[PDB]
RNA sequence: AUUCGGGUCUUGUAAUUGGAAUGAGUACAAUGUAAAUACCUUAACGAGGAACAAUUGGAGGGCAAGUCUGGUGCCAGCAGCCGCGGUAAUUCCAGCUCCAAUAGCGUAUAUUAAAGUUGUUGCAGUUAAAAAGCUCGUAGUUGAACUUUGGGCCCGGUUGGCC
RNA sequence: GACCCACUCGGCACCUUACGAGAAAUCAAAGUCUUUGGGUUCUGGGGGGAGUAUGGUCGCAAGGCUGAAACUUAAAGGAAUUGACGGAAGGUUGGUGGAGUGAUUUGUCUGAUAACGCCCUUUGUACACA
């Protein structure tokens, strides 16, 4: 195939998108804790509606 | 008796047609008649270290229509002039023509990644620094 | 409201269970006597409980455009010793499921479940190895030791840990990526136990009498006016 | 069909074939029960009592069934000569 | 150059990686007992595999054999004196069965909340960990242990540090020196 | 269980808050050692948040997790495979939230398993690749049955239960 | 000598079943195979590259026989099914039940009865935005 081509674009979208920063936040407890969390937001009581369940629901 | 021969005393003619009809199967065929040591632009190795040619502009197969931004790289060991695909988005501005990369293969083993032509090597490293430490902001890139 | 239940015992199996002449599935199992309506299975033994399995559309090019259907495998089982493999399709999805939970409960087949090797409390693994064919996918399952697992593809395990078989090792042939085939070969497997003569099975009984014969004036199709 | 401490286990146990002695089995639809009422002096049927034959689906599908059935009752002794054993 | 000191792996990762029925039953062991990673629950997972194949091994062979006697009464009895096979079921047919929650149950890090004391099994593991706790006169530290039976009745705080006797700690320290007595002048 | 007494266990969510226990780390001493460094010890110190902060890959399907929010508009790019992008992107770029593994993960090339896709156990050869135009024929492979069973007499070890 | 009747061996094939086999179409053998061993010669391993190049060997020649790789691709095919098409031939839809491993078909049909309550049929198809 040809090797020609227009180049002048390289990193187009990389470049015009808008550069925003990382929200700051509470801790996440690692290592054991995180484990700990995870257990109790799956096996206590939240779930979505019919017998599957979502995990990471979308607010809606 | 179902083809093959069934004889408590006939082993040769079993290992004999087994050597024979291995010769099919491309791992078997890769190995014994040494065709990644003698062919192919890398010397059966993972990672192959090159200079560069220039930037190319290669016209990709449908339905993916794009244009990809590779490179043509002459390597240091055979010297064999190579194509090769440069990962991420942007990231061909921090190549330039004269410079040391060290290439990797895709994944595929062999022949074109997915919609690409020709090429079957992407890249690791630019200066020795790594194209993806470059493109998440992390570390500098050299001048020389 | 205006609402009524409605049994409705049609054939000569219905009286019997609703009468409550009949316990047990055994006598059934024994003659044979085929289960027409699904109301009769359920009833006889409530612990039967269900599972779905797989949904795939299925479509159908025509005149106007294009004609589209879902087809339902639905395999359901209770953890005793009983299990049923029910394929449907029809245009909704949920009445497809429904029917093939019905289809399944129509036809439920036992499993012979034995030992590995050792002779010890409660039956674990398959009595002896029995093969199973649908198509290209051929399914064999050989018998394993006590907590060694169902060591299988993830359809069929879930097959066998309806039927209530704990310990058992898998093979299969064939393009076992169609479940269509696949279930149906290892339905046909587990069907196979029972007919398969071990030595203990030689001592041969008197054949039991139809159960048909004793209440056939008692509960049968009666005339009956209004 | 038993476990270690007696007991006896493996639910169902199967019926055998009267004629090949093959395991007619849950699903098999094809399989037959005959049931042969038991006369004696001052006629008729007296109900209540049977002799049974259970003919197997592949007897039936095969067509000799009716030589087995043949062969069968004879033994019990309900048939002077009728099927000679030999051909 | 000297022979070498021999290893290998104690951990033996799954085949299939990505499962809804393994992932959601496994995790519920790690939230129960308190497993740091699944790591630990496939640590446990190839000991027993171990021992399961061992089993069946000795089984292959006919019984009143040497072989499957003299092995067969060291494997029970091993998994006797740690505590996960009890005294019914001595019989090596039994061994095959067993289950992995038995064998997170003989570790110390829940033979602590087992006893009580450590309120929660977090806690224990803490405790456990952060040097408390022993099993006789000699200090542990380490979660996963596997208590050997007669070890039991003797667990409890070591001599050094608090709830056993010795100082207070770095804490109190600072409360009762730094802070309350250091008000008055 | 004197049903109208107060709080142990709490299922989770809450920078609302009060103490408690430590290590990582600094180090008197001692030990350790050919002599040190470490380890093991342990005086004197050293947790409450940008503190002493854990990441590495993903979030269409395969494969576990998103039809959330803005930019881009077959362009840049992602993509092992299928395919996404022509201006509402659940696949790109970011951010929110979630999932995996977790002081460790990703990427290459080689290789083992799955591959009963080398097949002796254990493949296929009518039509999918494949039976050689047919016959002879040397090596090679394989090749009918038939050439002493039975009967006893004792001696006598091993299994399990009344003894 | 011929024919008829009954039996007989050796084939030429045929007609009906499906016991079994096969993914199917179909098969008295392609059966007696995961319940995977009667003996034994020959050939194949995704498709293109290529029955090409190179080498030998055979032949007066044409060609035969033996017979690759690099490179390239995510298919290629086989069977059957619904439509669609033909410069081929003739003149609507579920319920339950069968026929099938399904796609589906039968019903909803030759002009009775596996069914019970421009249009069409059969065949050909490498098309399936037809």
């Amino acid at each position: 195939a040809k090797v020609h081509g227009s180049l002048a674009r390289a990193g187009k979208v990389k470049s015009q998108t808008p550069k925003v920063e990382k929200t700051e936040k509470p801790k996440k407890p690692k290592g054991r804790a995180y484990k700990r969390l995870l257990y109790t937001r799956r096996f206590v009581n939240v779930t979505l509606v019919n017998g599957k369940r979502r995990m990471n629901p979308g607010p809606s | 008796g179902k083809g093959k021969p069934r004889g408590l005393n006939s082993a040769r003619k079993l290992r004999v047609h087994r050597r024979n009809n291995r010769w099919a199967e491309n791992n078997y065929k890769k190995r014994l008649l040494g065709t990644a040591f003698k062919s192919s632009p890398f010397g059966g190795s993972s990672h192959a270290k090159g200079i560069v040619l220039e930037k190319l502009g290669i016209e990709s197969k449908q339905p993916n229509s794009a244009i990809r931004k590779c490179v043509r790289v002459q390597l240091i060991k055979n010297g064999k002039k190579v194509t090769a695909f440069v990962p991420n988005d942007g990231c061909l501005n921090f190549v330039d023509e004269n410079d040391e990369v060290l290439l990797a293969g895709f994944g595929r083993k062999g022949k074109a990644k997915g919609d690409i032509p020709g090429v079957r090597f992407k890249v690791v490293k630019v200066s020795g620094v790594s194209l993806l430490a470059l493109w998440k902001e992390k570390k500098e890139k050299p001048r020389s | 409201n205006t609402e009524e239940k409605g049994w409705v015992p049609v054939t000569k199996l219905g009286r019997l269970v609703k009468a409550g002449k009949i316990t047990t599935i055994e006598e059934i199992f024994l003659h044979s006597l085929p289960v027409k309506e699904f109301q009769i299975i359920d009833t006889l033994l409530p612990g039967l409980q269900d599972e779905v399995m797989n949904i795939k559309p299925v479509q159908k090019q025509t005149r106007a455009g294009q004609r589209t259907r879902f087809k339902a495998v639905v395999v359901v089982g209770d953890s005793n010793g009983h299990v049923g493999l029910g394929i449907k399709t029809a245009k909704e999805v949920a009445g497809a499921i429904r029917a093939g939970i019905i289809i399944a409960k129509l036809s439920v087949i036992p499993i012979r479940r034995g030992y590995w090797g050792t002779n010890l409390g409660q039956p674990h693994s398959l009595a002896t190895k029995t093969t199973g064919k649908c198509g290209s996918v051929t399914v064999r399952l050989i018998p394993a030791p006590r907590g060694s697992g169902i060591v299988a593809s993830p359809a069929v395990k879930k097959l066998l840990q309806l039927a209530g078989v704990e310990d058992v090792y898998t093979q299969s042939n064939g393009k076992t990526r169609t479940l269509e085939n696949t279930l149906k070969a290892a339905f046909v497997a587990i069907g196979n136990t029972y007919g398969f003569l071990t030595p203990n099975l030689w001592a041969e009984q008197p054949l039991p009498v139809s159960p048909l014969d004793i209440y056939s004036d008692e509960a049968s199709a009666q005339k009956k006016r209004f | 069909m038993e476990n270690d401490k007696g007991q006896l286990v493996e639910l169902y146990v199967p019926r055998k074939c009267s004629a090949t002695n093959r395991i007619i089995k849950a699903d098999d639809h094809a399989s037959v029960q005959i049931n042969v009422a038991k006369v004696d002096e001052e006629g008729r049927a007296i109900p209540g009592e049977y002799v049974t034959y259970a003919l197997s689906g592949y007897v039936r599908s095969r067509g000799e069934s009716d030589d087995s059935l043949n062969r069968l009752a004879q033994n019990d002794g309900l048939l002077k000569n009728v099927w000679s054993y030999s051909r | 150059p000297r022979a070498p000191r021999t290893y290998s792996k104690t951990y033996s990762t799954p085949k299939r990686p990505y499962e809804s029925s393994r992932l959601d039953a496994e995790l519920k062991l790690a939230g129960e007992f308190g497993l740091k990673n699944k790591k630990e629950i496939y640590r446990i997972s190839f000991q027993l595999s171990k021992i399961r194949r061992a089993a069946r091994d000795l089984l292959t062979r006919d019984e009143k054999d040497p072989k499957r006697l003299f092995e067969g009464n060291a494997l029970i009895r091993r998994l006797v004196r740690v505590g996960v096979l009890s005294e019914d079921k001595k019989k090596l047919d039994y061994v095959l069965a067993l289950k992995v929650e038995d064998f997170l149950e003989r570790r110390l890090q829940t033979q602590v909340y087992k006893l009580g004391l450590a309120k929660s099994v977090h806690h224990a593991r803490v405790l456990i960990t952060q040097r408390h706790i022993a099993v006789g006169k000699q200090i542990v530290n380490i979660p996963s242990f596997m208590v050997r039976l007669d070890s039991e009745k003797h667990i409890d705080f070591a001599p050094t540090s608090p709830f056993g006797g010795a100082r207070p700690g770095r804490v109190a320290r600072r409360n009762a020196a730094r802070k309350a007595e250091a008000s008055g002048e």
